[PDB]
RNA sequence: GGUGACCACGGGUGACGGGGAAUCAGGGUUCGAUUCCGGAGAGGGAGCCUGAGAAACGGCUACCACAUCCAAGGAAGGCAGCAGGCGCGCAAAUUACCCACUCCCGACCCGGGGAGGUAGUGACGAAAAAUAACAAUACAGGACUCUUUCGAGGCCCUGUAAUUGGAAUGAGUCCACUUUAAAUCCUUUAACGAGGAUCCAUUGGAGGGCAAGUCUGGUGCCAGCAGCCGCGGUAAUUCCAGCUCCAAUAGCGUAUAUUAAAGUUGCUGCAGUUAAAAAGCUCGUAGUUGGAUCUUGGGAGCGGGCGUCCCCGCCCUCUCGGCGGGGCCCGAAGCGUUUACUUUGAAAAAAUUAGAGUGUUCAAAGCAGGCCCGAGCCGCCUGGAUACCGCAGCUAGGAAUAAUGGAAUAGGACCGCGGUUCUAUUUUGUUGGUUUUCGGAACUGAGGCCAUGAUUAAGAGGGACGGCCGGGGGCAUUCGUAUUGCGCCGCUAGAGGUGAAAUUCUUGGACCGGCGCAAGACGGACCAGAGCGAAAGCAUUUGCCAAGAAUGUUUUCAUUAAUCAAGAACGAAAGUCGGAGGUUCGAAGACGAUCAGAUACCGUCGUAGUUCCGACCAUAAACGAUGCCGACCGGCGAUGCGGCGGCGUUAUUCCCAUGACCCGCCGGGCAGCUUCCGGGAAACCAAAGUCUUUGGGUUCCGGGGGGAGUAUGGUUGCAAAGCUGAAACUUAAAGGAAUUGACGG
RNA sequence: AGAAGACGGUCGAACUUGACUAUCUAGAGGAAGUAAAAGUCGUAACAAGGUUUCCGUAGGUGAACCUGCGGAAGGAUCAUUA
């Protein structure tokens, strides 16, 4: 079930049991990789980097042709970004929220969707300092959020 | 559903203590208000005089009058009310006679078609009641 | 969530059992599940039964036999010494004639009555009879 | 600084703690003032002397409270020690004898001990056990028997009244003995001691529960009985008695505390739609609970018999191996985590509990006791076990389940070689000097190798991405007729309203019709067992702003999750305050009706409000009277969204898409029909199922009905009130679902 | 060798005031709730209970109750036709 919303979806992707590399995928494990850091080069987080590259050049999966993931390897040359994509993207949204409550303070559905964002922030945030990607005392603010984002 | 967790020993023991404060047993027993009303203070008997005799009506399906007594405590001074259970054992009975006063058997719960009585003679002037009433011995004349 | 894989396996092959179907699938699988498995087909309550790989947690197919009257699970693992071992097979097991507790020890997952005779006990896992 | 929701601190205790006692499926629930161990006190505090040991009290000092004698100048107190008193009470013994036993004290074989022993009172309680047995007559009864009912006796047990009818014993009187420090009791044993064996068995009952009378007299809703149902108003099986029966029995009744009963406190093991009950909804820290995954498989004779059953051996390293150089051997050091868990061992007072032995005359008990004596037996054989003793702590095994770790910007492991500070010791034995690099440890640079090092990616979750979707939210904008009012026009005496009326408006032109204007509300029909939203709730057009579910996904992170005390956001209507606006409707109020009355239902007005903005309030039958997450367990037809397929019809064009239908499939929804899945008290419910075959995780919450959501305290609020929340007392039913009847304007 | 006694210090009973904290209890009068029952007034709930009932809220009335707004069916409708 969703964590802040009465829905029990089930759209998730099904990886096959094959993990071999396709026979036909030409491409070898330092050309995926260069091409990995020219899109990421181009400014694009992981989880878009793999939709390209699953899309256009027809990589199946990353991990199955190089043997590592995308943010491994962009961690492992040095231009990952230091805050994670998706707690970015959840900040990016506290902030669009906020800023939209600021106009408009009788949109109670609004505060209430900034609550359950920032439930989401601050559950993420003490998830990524118990493994040290965030620094101890790596605080999210409402004041300091648009800073801390973009 | 009731937490089944092997850690759970606290809630469960404080649950069950708080839970047991909802039944009227475990409540009387003790918050000790029970024991403070009582006019017997937790006694099985207890000793008191005759203040005067009275009649009682019985309640709504019977039709008669019970033959009590209003008797004064000598513990604490309470006033109460006592049945006299026999055929003619009020006669044996009189003015400013010590009576041994015990409940009337269901534990300050009034019995019958008795309003409001929760004790009963036992002993008056120092002789039984019982004996009185089978002519084992009589009232010191 | 999904906290206890052994007691969604169980309660699944009581359901199966009952409605009086051949075969039952359990979508988890586990080691736990598998020995538990492995004890209940050596006594003879259940059949054969197919461990499916894939990549994921498998699955299972198991062959029920029609003999199995419950199969349920005891959820908090309590810790049940060789001198309190009686009073559960009085309050599980159906007589002192069949029925079975299946108890992890540390020299594995085995039944009760096996557990006596190498003199070891553990934490309980379950029951079937 | 320390301690706290893992409950500090404070309060209460009718709390000395424990060994233990009661109840006894298991689990538990109560009680432990009380003889054993530990503690505390000696009327309440306090301070001291001596002594090894005292903050001693049958030691002192002072004060406080009582209180003793006095010649009034003074003196002397501590029974919660044994007796015995007063008081208090429902509630508890003799102002007895003795160191003989167990021990203790002392300078001590000798003295002392209200410690203790003995006896007295003692129905607390526990064990044993009298109040009668036998024989033969009569009358029944028995499968009785003999002829097959009819009569008797070759048989068996009871019964009723009898010179029966003569045997046995105690309970008592009472000699001696015995015991004992002296006694007493008991055990022996002389002599008496039983035929209403009058040497006298009682306490409660007889409608049901619950064993036992439809007996007789009295009473007559009175007296009374009755724990609960109920009995009693004239032939009462229930009262008062007589008789007869029943129950237990030297014991039975009653009151009250407590245990089982009570699965009516539920961990085992209760419930929460309608009976009592799930918070209006959501977030959320403590708390609790958490997907899968890392050694499996194969062996050698010993082997539950390779006897393919398998006792089972499983086919860590380095240091002297203590039997500076022997193979005949097994000790010193650490764990290539930390725990939890399980098994073993050690240590765990006795009594009590269970339990071994033991004829105490049996038994409760107790820890004793048994064998031979042919009389020299000038003494032999034993026992005084064992189990259990939680939790915590100690020791050694095992490593399944559960938690926790290692190497990720490599400041990673191993193997060696460079690179720096001191130090055990030598003997370069006449001292002195020693080289002592002497051996090892101090910091470090360049390497080789590690298969160099990241489990998978949950029909878990989060996030990204794509197209859509929706009375979801906010802001602005737009339209609609209607209502009300107003301005001009036309003809008329009515209009309005009701069951009938009336109040009210009306030749001043009411109502009606027409053309217009203004205002503030409200978004019909389309509108559905349809959508969205966490609920409350959300419906004119268009734009903007963020948001969201579902579907699609071979995208990304990798456990980030579920529920949640405390805390927090939202929360219909009504209500409060401030400012605008007030069309309609309309609490209050007035009048008119109606009625016996009518403070109403009906009608005409009409205030607050209803509308908007801001600030409060936090409540609804806030309902599905129904927690959330997860798993599983029937069928069928629809419907909303998204996606995937396929005959065909349609839209346009020149083909495909792409829309409108049609036939299916998948997933998520709102629901529906049916079913002997199953459940339930049933109504009913595919959940309210998977429940005595009882345990997926986790919140809240109920404990007969009233009093009562009251009182009081605290806290919130401008108030109204909200949140939290008893007790005394009272009551035998209150309730739920179904059934039949009766009744219905 | 040495008694009374005196200074200072320290324990510190006891007393006075004050504060806080636990219980117990008196009280003119007021306002409830129970029980009794046979009283007066009306008939609010039960049938569409004669205005359907009930919930929250606000106002009003001798009394049960009435009325406004929003809600529920535990209703007197599981249904109302292109
Ligand atoms: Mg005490
Ligand atoms: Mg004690
Ligand atoms: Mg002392
Ligand atoms: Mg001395
Ligand atoms: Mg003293
Ligand atoms: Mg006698
Ligand atoms: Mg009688
Ligand atoms: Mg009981
Ligand atoms: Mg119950
Ligand atoms: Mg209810
Ligand atoms: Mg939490
Ligand atoms: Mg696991
Ligand atoms: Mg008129
Ligand atoms: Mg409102
Ligand atoms: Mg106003
Ligand atoms: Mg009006
Ligand atoms: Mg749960
Ligand atoms: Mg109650
Ligand atoms: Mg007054
Ligand atoms: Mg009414
Ligand atoms: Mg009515």
């Amino acid at each position: 079930g969703r964590m802040h919303a009465p829905g029990k979806g089930l759209s998730q992707s099904a990886l096959p049991y094959r993990r071999s590399v396709p026979t036909w995928l030409k491409l070898t494990s330092d050309d995926v990789k260069e091409q990995i850091y020219k899109l990421a080069k181009k400014g694009l987080t992981p989880s878009q980097i793999g939709v390209i590259l699953r899309d256009s050049h027809g990589v199946a999966q990353v991990r199955f042709v190089t043997g590592n993931k995308i943010l491994r390897i962009l961690k492992s040359k040095g231009l990952a970004p230091d805050l994670p994509e998706d707690l970015y993207h959840l900040i990016k949204k506290a902030v669009a929220v906020r800023k939209h409550l600021e106009r408009n303070r009788k949109d109670k559905d609004a505060k209430f969707r900034l609550i359950l964002i920032e439930s989401r922030i601050h559950r993420l945030a003490r998830y990524y300092k118990t493994k040290r990607v965030l620094p101890p005392n790596w605080k999210y603010e409402s004041s300091t959020a648009s800073a801390l984002v973009a | 559903g009731k937490c089944r967790g092997l850690r759970t020993a606290r809630k469960l023991r404080s649950h069950r203590r708080d839970q047991k404060w909802h039944d009227k047993q475990y409540k009387k027993a003790h918050l000790g208000t029970a024991l403070k009303a009582n006019p017997f203070g937790g006694a099985s008997h207890a000793k008191g005089i005759v203040l005067e005799k009275v009649g009682v009506e019985a309640k709504q399906p019977n039709s008669a009058i019970r033959k009590c007594v209003r008797v004064q405590l000598i513990k604490n001074g309470k006033k109460i009310t006592a049945f006299v259970p026999n055929d003619g054992c009020l006669n044996f009975i009189e003015e400013n006679d010590e009576v041994l006063v015990a409940g009337f058997g269901r534990k300050g719960h009034a019995v019958g078609d008795i309003p409001g009585v929760r004790f009963k003679v036992v002993k008056v002037a120092n002789v039984s009641l019982l004996a009185l009433y089978k002519g084992k011995k009589e009232r010191p004349r | 969530v999904r906290m206890n894989v052994l007691a969604d396996a169980l309660k699944s092959i009581n359901n199966a059992e009952k409605r009086g179907k051949r075969q039952v699938l359990i979508r988890p699988c586990s080691k736990v599940i598998v020995r538990f498995l492995t004890v209940m087909m050596k006594h003879g309550y259940i059949g054969e039964f197919e461990i499916i790989d894939d990549h994921r947690a498998g699955k299972i197919v198991v062959n029920l036999t029609g003999r199995l009257n419950k199969c349920g699970v005891i959820s908090p693992r309590f810790d049940v010494q060789l001198k309190d071992l009686e009073k559960w097979q009085n309050n599980l097991l159906p007589s002192r004639q069949f029925g079975f507790i299946v108890l992890t020890t540390s020299a594995g997952i085995m039944d009760h009555e096996e557990a006596r005779r190498k003199h070891t006990g553990g934490k309980i896992l379950g029951f079937f009879f």
